[PDB]
């Protein structure tokens, strides 16, 4: 996260580290949401490489362990089918990863909460995203959990000309994009919480900036849009 | 663009 201060300790409990095995220890890699107890939300392209992964949840620090983390292995992963690795601007940018036990729910554990199906947010709404991901473009993981005020850039906006374009789909969100906050490498898969009836509910999940860095005018970080996969999310929990 | 994991 750019632009971003570190979280008070535990104050996202969705929020998840997805990590894959590294030598004799382990990688952060991406951002994910706990759903259920046996269910993480992520980005498909964080799950494009078979590895060994595992979820921590109850996470701060990634440097030391605090007890209040579980470390649990993901099982089985299931990429949206219309998922294509080699066109992320066509979306579809979501998986969800069955975990090998359930997690036990705590103060530092809970599920996220997801939007009622084909929720869509005002434009400039308020949301925040978290992650460990780079502090600055081209910078430095961050060992804390970091979050960012991100409002939402609209869709008419966002997928205007001097915007996006055609790149943003109707199936995205983008929040941000004013070159200051944003998310940032480390941070996808992740989610974007928005305030909604005073309750922070996940409509995003972290796919992509510009390639030109994390922070860009114009150029707001693109998440998928929750909203739009209630009945795939659903249905996938519901079969596995 | 640029997904936000190591490069994807
Ligand atoms: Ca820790």
């Amino acid at each position: 996260v750019v632009g971003g201060t570190e979280a008070q300790r535990n104050s996202w409990p969705s929020q998840i580290s997805l990590q894959y095995r590294s030598g004799s220890s382990w990688a952060h890699t991406c951002g994910g949401t706990l759903i259920r107890q046996n269910w993480v939300m992520t980005a498909a392209h964080c799950v494009d490489r078979e590895l060994t992964f595992r979820v921590v949840v109850g996470e701060h620090n990634l440097n030391q362990n605090n007890g209040t983390e579980q470390y649990v292995g993901v099982q089985k992963i299931v990429v949206h089918p219309y998922w294509n690795t080699d066109d992320v601007a066509a979306g579809y940018d979501i998986a969800l990863l069955r975990l090998a036990q359930s997690v036990t729910l705590n103060s530092y554990v809970q599920l996220g909460v997801l939007p009622r199906a084909g929720t869509i947010l005002a434009n400039n709404s308020p949301c925040y995203i978290t992650g460990w991901g780079l502090t600055r473009t081209n910078g430095q993981l961050a060992q804390t959990l970091q979050q960012a005020y991100l409002p939402t850039v609209d869709y008419a906006i966002c997928s205007s000309s001097s915007y996006w374009g055609s790149t943003v789909k109707n199936s995205m969100v983008c929040a941000g994009g004013d070159g200051v906050r944003s998310g940032c490498q480390g941070d996808s898969g992740g989610p974007l919480h928005c305030l909604v009836n005073g309750q922070y509910a996940v409509h995003g999940v972290t796919s992509f900036v510009s390639r030109l860095g994390c922070n860009v005018t114009r150029k707001p970080t693109v998440f998928t849009r929750v909203s739009a996969y209630i009945s795939w999310i659903n249905n996938v929990i519901a079969s596995n | 663009x640029q997904t936000t994991e190591f490069y994807v």
